[PDB]
RNA sequence: UAAGGAACUCGGCAAAAUGACCCCGUAACUUCGGGAGAAGGGGUGCUCUUAGAGCCGCAGUGAAUAGGCCCAAGCGACUGUUUAUCAAAAACACAGGUCUCUGCUAAACCGUAAGGUGAUGUAUAGGGGCUGACGCCUGCCCGGU
RNA sequence: UGCAUUAGCUAGUUGGUAAGGUAACGGCUUACCAAGGCAACGAUGCAUAGCCGACCUGAGAGGGUGAUCGGCCACACUGGAACUGAGACACGGUCCAGACUCCUACGGGAGGCAGCAGUAGGGAAUCUUCCGCAAUGGGCGAAAGCCUGACGGAGCAACGCCGCGUGAGUGAGAAGGUCUUCGGAUCGUAAAACUCUGUUAUUAGGGAAGAACAUAUGUGUAAGUAACUGUGCACAUCUUGACGGUACCUAAUCAGAAAGCCACGGCUAACUACGUGCCAGCAGCCGCGGUAAUACGUAGGUGGCAAGCGUUAUCCGGAAUUAUUGGGCGUAAAGCGCGCGUAGGCGGUUUUUUAAGUCUGAUGUGAAAGCCCACGGCUCAACCGUGGAGGGUCAUUGGAAACUGGAAAACUUGAGUGCAGAAGAGGAAAGUGGAAUUCCAUGUGUAGCGGUGAAAUGCGCAGAGAUAUGGAGGAACACCAGUGGCGAAGGCGACUUUCUGGUCUGUAACUGACGCUGAUGUGCGAAAGCGUGGGGAUCAAACAGGAUUAGAUACCCUGGUAGUCCACGCCGUAAACGAUGAGUGCUAAGUGUUAGGGGGCCCCUUAGUGCUGCAGCUAACGCAUUAAGCACUCCGCCUGGGGAGUACGACCGCAAGGUUGAAACUCAAAGGAAUUGACGGGGACCCGCACAAGCGGUGGAGCAUGUGGUUUAAUUCGAAGCAACGCG
RNA sequence: UCCCGGGUCUUGUACACACCGCCCGUCACACCACGAGAGUUUGUAACACCCGAAGCCGGAGUACCGGAGCUAGCCGUCGAAGGUGGGACAAAUGAUUGGGGUGAAGUCGUAACAAGGUAGCCGUAUCGGAAGGUGCGGCUGGAUCACCUCCU
RNA sequence: GGAGGUGACACAUGAUAUA
RNA sequence: UACAA
């Protein structure tokens, strides 16, 4: 059955990016959502918008494309598994491709990017590799 | 596999073998028991002297039989052109297998022990035991 | 019965040794039952206290009665039977196997017959031949009889 | 640390009470009571091993090692004890037992280098039976001092590291060697010649530090004293060096004493000649050598290093070749034949709470030496010293609360239930039926039937085969029938009844995460096979005969037993295959088909089952919403080929065998997919005096001629299937 | 149609020194390692029993006040070593024996690779000098030619 | 046109490297 | 070609 509804996520944008569709919907839970928002602040995705229902509600997603329709998303990858969670200082935080790409870290100071993780010295969970 | 799996069942590297089994092995007299001991060379006894066919290549390639100081019987290489052994030479014996001549795995050591060099030698003379001319 | 201990002898024949009870402990092989009492070892008297403390002898199941054991091979599976009176066995029997005869007034057997056995049974039964537990198996020849 | 091809271990054992005992708690010991304790989180047994700081390697993650220096432990010929003592169950103590060695005058006595040297032995291999207590440290002493194989030094060894030499400047193509396309080229500015230097070397002259002291002798001061002596502290005087006349420095003389080792086909820097002729030899791999060898041996030249240079052995790297970092499993090695299910692993949404994981500070600790950075002393450098940094999965303590975990409470999507429909060779049992095969009987009826490439064996005139009717019996179910259906897989196909399993669609009553996977385990599992008992039509291992063939233990023919069938047990294996483990989600289309549903034959929608085909993936072939795509969870499996699924052990089995499963040794491959050819007793088409249709010859005779073989002094040499032989 | 040879396209191939190709197994030869094997030898460790040292525990002689104390000795429990016994395990070797690897191609055939001349392979059974044959079930990882479903 | 299902006499041998 | 027979 379903046991990484993280890594669920990461791979409907992936596989849906693959393909450029516009939007995406996927069963929402508060990390989902606040993945995503750090997706559109970080600039990757274009949009998100919570719908409501009767189940556990919705997110839908808008991808970005830049110009010659190039994907702004590269790749997605889950670090922290089920089988085997990976945590991290905020010493030895890891920078994904050089700085240019970003790294989704749960914190007790909730669920930040690896850049703000070193600025307000917390380490956490190293959630996924977004570049 | 699993990172489950490889708790419940590490990786195992392949043991590595040696070329050379009788140098690596020593044997104590007094308690009729072998060692382990990893010799560089080994002390022994010519058996039986004589010739081999090789396995493409044809020629008489020189060799002796040898029993070494543990008590173990190996086929040894002659290198070189002309030697002085033959039955009961106390020889050294090294490593290094010839090609070309199946069960034959180590060498014989020249112008050590009782193996004299090579006769009218002039180039590369250590590797045949052969002091300098004049 | 000194010392020896199978040197005796066809052959340890005969004799010696073992031997009871109680407690430890027990191999190959096996048809899983066995083998087994395997083997090999410990304890036994008497008095006193309530398992200990003592006492005596060379010796305590102090007499008599009471398995010797082990390793390996042939034959026969086994208990049983036999030459009364020189042979007890490897011979006979055996459970098991197979072949064959027999439809019942059966076949087979006794008897001239009548009358009987088979059987007050009926083919999962009865008679005869060969083989002989069990395991794995049982090849070729139907020319001759 | 290995081994499960080691699964049971323990009976003072585990706990209790009491006493004893110890520095001390305690089954530490004993007595009595109870039956506990350990183990798949690996007990126990076997084997191996002193452990760590460190050291080697590696980018790191890791892998490998414990010599030297430091910490801890253990041991002192082997085993058992105790004595003295603060401390020992004591290396150079005792007692006892044992092995061994030595003295004896046979009563008796003696000994323990795993201290430093040294000897013998073993070994490929590892040093002097040296000097001194001057320094540091230790024991004893009031001290002087004594003792100290600790230690400080010297000796031997290129064993390693570092440093310096073996000359420097100028010097146009000498001789000699080697090669030569005999012009020359190269060794080569190299040599000689001219000058210069003395690190080193030899001879001589000087010559440190390492030494601090202690004692003693004076003064001063502190405490104390009634006071002194003494004691503590301070200053001043005194003696003391194994190394050693060493380091170092100064002067003189001389290029004179001081270069070797490996390599040169490619990897890989550096080529020629001669000798050799698959020999001799070389070799890490590819491989080299069989008469023109850059690979063998030598020579010249060159390259790489240099007081070293090579070889062997061993470890890490390269090796992503055990892959956490960082690999795989359709066809290359690799998905268990398939279910059910235990432990374990993993697990949907939300709120509150906690604080084990996680994060973030504080404190303590992680010795010294080492590594790394900085600085200082050694003429430099090695090396030495000093100051930092690093290294924990460490502990204790204060905070944070997103995620994982724990607690509580909600939720309905997952998973189950209910209700309403539907399809099915799903399974088990018992009945009924039609065709055909074989056999049997009867009637007609006569000469073969049968079989093959051709035959023969075989059956038949005693009436076969054929034909018609009837009977017996076993086995199997035409048509339907379809990449159709059902089942976990194996499998399931006439019809009827009975018993029974599962799936699908719709609905949204209900429960409220109840789920996924699944080691061990437990079951099912084609065919053959095995046991007991039945049955026996057909077919048919074995077998027989007949053919074929050089042979034919085959293929073909005629027969034919087990078996094929049933029941009940066993066996547990198959190319048990989609050669593709299960679960979940996401990612273009088109088009068949099976079972449903909704709406207006079509459109939409579930769940199966096929074909084609994007993105993506792949070594390619191909896969592609039924993935071999993109992801997460769990399980199984792989790590070159052979040996070998073998051996040994173990478990299972009546047996056949099954399951688990090595190594020695050997090779440099084995292998996958695709490509160009060739070939096929594959296919299609086509052609040639190729066959067919014809005519005339050769092979037989004599002779001519060429060849072979024999001869010979010579019978010259070349040509050898077509494509040598009236050929040059 | 057939014998020899050649051309085009296609198909299978384990061939490429290209079918005068490749290649399998028995038997014979030489070396090597390994298993089995009537047996023989050695080592470890436990167990049980017997004996049992020094030591542990218990039960005549010589500062205090003839006595106390003490020592010597004697007895039993525990005690290393040793001996006895039967087993467990491990290593060595053993007439003979089995299969394997390698070397060389000696011998007999020709099993596989082409439809390899009977398609091959898997399990199993049985037979045979050998490769192998045959039966039953399975697979395509089978060539050539048919009749149908599907796709283009 | 390409797939998937379905069905359909005899002929022995040729050493090693180097190619 | 060098071999093997
Ligand atoms: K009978
Ligand atoms: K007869
Ligand atoms: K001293
Ligand atoms: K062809
Ligand atoms: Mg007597
Ligand atoms: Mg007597
Ligand atoms: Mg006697
Ligand atoms: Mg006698
Ligand atoms: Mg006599
Ligand atoms: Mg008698
Ligand atoms: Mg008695
Ligand atoms: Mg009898
Ligand atoms: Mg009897
Ligand atoms: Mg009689
Ligand atoms: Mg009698
Ligand atoms: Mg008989
Ligand atoms: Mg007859
Ligand atoms: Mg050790
Ligand atoms: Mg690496
Ligand atoms: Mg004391
Ligand atoms: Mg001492
Ligand atoms: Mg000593
Ligand atoms: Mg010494
Ligand atoms: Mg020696
Ligand atoms: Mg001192
Ligand atoms: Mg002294
Ligand atoms: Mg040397
Ligand atoms: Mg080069
Ligand atoms: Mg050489
Ligand atoms: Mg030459
Ligand atoms: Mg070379
Ligand atoms: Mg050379
Ligand atoms: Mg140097
Ligand atoms: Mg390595
Ligand atoms: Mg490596
Ligand atoms: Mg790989
Ligand atoms: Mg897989
Ligand atoms: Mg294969
Ligand atoms: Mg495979
Ligand atoms: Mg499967
Ligand atoms: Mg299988
Ligand atoms: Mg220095
Ligand atoms: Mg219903
Ligand atoms: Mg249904
Ligand atoms: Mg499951
Ligand atoms: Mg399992
Ligand atoms: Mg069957
Ligand atoms: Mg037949
Ligand atoms: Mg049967
Ligand atoms: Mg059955
Ligand atoms: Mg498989
Ligand atoms: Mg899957
Ligand atoms: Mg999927
Ligand atoms: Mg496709
Ligand atoms: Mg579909
Ligand atoms: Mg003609
Ligand atoms: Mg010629
Ligand atoms: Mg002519
Ligand atoms: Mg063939
Ligand atoms: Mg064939
Ligand atoms: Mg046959
Ligand atoms: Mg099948």
């Amino acid at each position: 059955t379903m046991t990484d509804p993280i890594a669920d996520m990461l791979t409907r944008v992936r596989n849906a990016n693959m393909v450029r569709h516009e939007k995406l919907e996927l069963p929402a839970s508060n990390i989902k959502k606040e993945i995503a928002e750090i997706l559109k602040s970080e600039g990757f995705i274009k949009n998100v918008e919570y719908v409501e229902d009767d189940k556990q509600g919705v997110l839908r997603l808008f991808l970005k494309y830049g110009q010659n329709d190039e994907r702004v998303i590269t790749g997605l990858k889950r670090i922290s598994k089920p089988g085997l969670r990976v945590y991290a200082k905020a010493s030895e935080m890891p920078k994904v491709l050089n700085g240019l790409g970003i790294a989704l870290v749960s914190t007790s100071e909730g669920v930040i990017t690896d850049k703000e993780a070193r600025k307000r010295n917390v380490g956490g969970e190293i959630i996924a590799y977004v570049w | 596999p699993t990172i489950n799996q490889l708790v419940r069942k590490p990786r195992q590297s392949k043991i590595k073998k040696s070329d050379s089994p009788a140098l690596n092995k020593g044997f104590n007299s007094k308690k009729k028991k072998f060692t382990d001991l990893n010799s560089p060379q080994k002390r022994g006894v010519c058996t039986r002297v004589g010739t081999m066919t090789p396995k493409p290549n044809s020629a008489l390639r020189k060799y002796a039989r040898v029993r070494l100081s543990n008590n173990i019987e190996i086929n040894a290489y002659i290198p070189g052109i002309g030697h002085n052994l033959q039955e009961h030479s106390v020889v050294l014996v090294r490593g290094g297998r010839v090609k070309d001549l199946p069960g034959v795995r180590y060498h014989i050591v020249r112008g050590a022990l009782d193996t004299s060099g090579v006769d009218g030698r002039r180039q590369g003379r250590s590797l045949y035991g052969t002091k300098k001319p004049k």
